[PDB]
């Protein structure tokens, strides 16, 4: 409800002054999901004005390293170029250049439910030798 | 050469074969029978001009399949991005 | 066109060692297979020939005496003015 | 040159009497005839003229009772289009007596040194 409009994390994302109210709301939605539903150790919002994007940079488990989450409404669209740009931004934010560039895309449906997708530079099959039926 | 080679590629593709037509093989290319019984882990790939916006609604993934975005760049190089359902 | 797009990608994927299947629908997804699980299977060595082109047999005799073509099947492929394509398998025979 | 004696052979003269081809064609057809009967142990080998195609082929039973195969002797320097191969396949099926196998013939390629290499050509996808 409207209480979101005055939540401090919501207001902090808007002080980034990047994007409009929906981009702020979508990013706030995902922030709450990571911290409340999925129980991430820490989530910070970062603005990158050149790409006009609000990122969530988080640690899922206190020991491990940072990962970049990029909220977006289902209505939005992305070029592959834009995806490449986000990959390169994520490489900076995660500080892991020894690993393939990657980030998590947090797609918010209109009814506010969040589906997550991992995007990685290059060729990622979890089991390239797998053989199964059908 | 080209329009003539691709008329054969598409026919072999339609018959279910795997193809490799790398430049290594000279003018030859390799043709492998399809396997209707066995699923071999693979990418489901898409060709995208680098600037064309992909609609996020137009988005099936597991250990044996990964979505693969492909785009050639001005410099003749193509970039690839794998896309996978995240289990958060 | 957007049809040069698919060629550049297909060629790069080939050069990297992948195999392509179900890649004839220019407008659709295609499949990209890692080479290693597949390459050791039986397969054709295939060749594109305009139907009127003469196929020089000198190479097929080099193959014959050096024992290079024994357990192999060569696939001659030619499209016709039909629109169709015709296929002839070519195998070394001991006799 | 060293082989003028083969012009006396009755199967050479039979092939030549088809009045198909030049001396290289008749000669390599005869050489393949000798190879099939002596370097293999073929039962019978008959020659047949296809003047439409201007080809001599050998039709034989590799083993008595077994079905007939078509052998198409060819110099190393002949010109073979895929289209020509398809026409030989179609003619070969008639000579074999329209069985049930897919169209095939054997191409017998003869090098200037009289070495012969045999290739089976079959309609479609074999392995």
């Amino acid at each position: 409800d409207a209480w979101m409009g005055t939540h401090p994390k919501y207001l902090e994302m808007m002080e980034l002054d990047i994007g409009d109210a929906t981009q702020v709301y979508v990013a706030f939605l995902v922030y709450l999901d990571l911290m409340e539903s999925k129980s991430w150790h820490e989530v910070n919002c970062v603005g990158l004005p050149e790409l006009q994007l609000i990122c969530l940079v988080g640690t899922e488990i206190e020991g491990e390293g940072l990962q970049t989450v990029v909220p977006t409404p289902i209505t939005a669209s992305l070029s592959h170029n834009r995806i490449r740009e986000i990959l390169k931004a994520s490489r900076k934010l995660q500080g892991d250049p020894d690993l393939p560039m990657s980030f998590t895309l947090a797609i918010v449906e209109s009814d506010s439910t969040i589906v997550y997708y991992k995007l990685t530079d290059g060729f990622m099959l979890p089991d390239p030798q797998n053989i199964s039926l059908r | 050469a080209h329009e003539l080679r691709y008329s054969i590629y598409r026919d072999l593709w339609e018959r279910g074969f795997f193809l490799s037509a790398a430049g290594k093989f000279g003018g030859d290319f390799l043709v492998y029978p399809g396997d209707p019984l066995r699923f071999h882990a693979h990418y489901i790939a898409q060709c995208w001009a680098p600037e064309d916006t992909i609609p996020l609604q137009d988005l099936g993934t597991s250990v044996r399949k990964t979505l693969l975005l492909c785009s050639p760049q001005p410099d003749g190089k193509v970039v690839y991005t794998s896309l996978q359902w995240a289990s958060l």
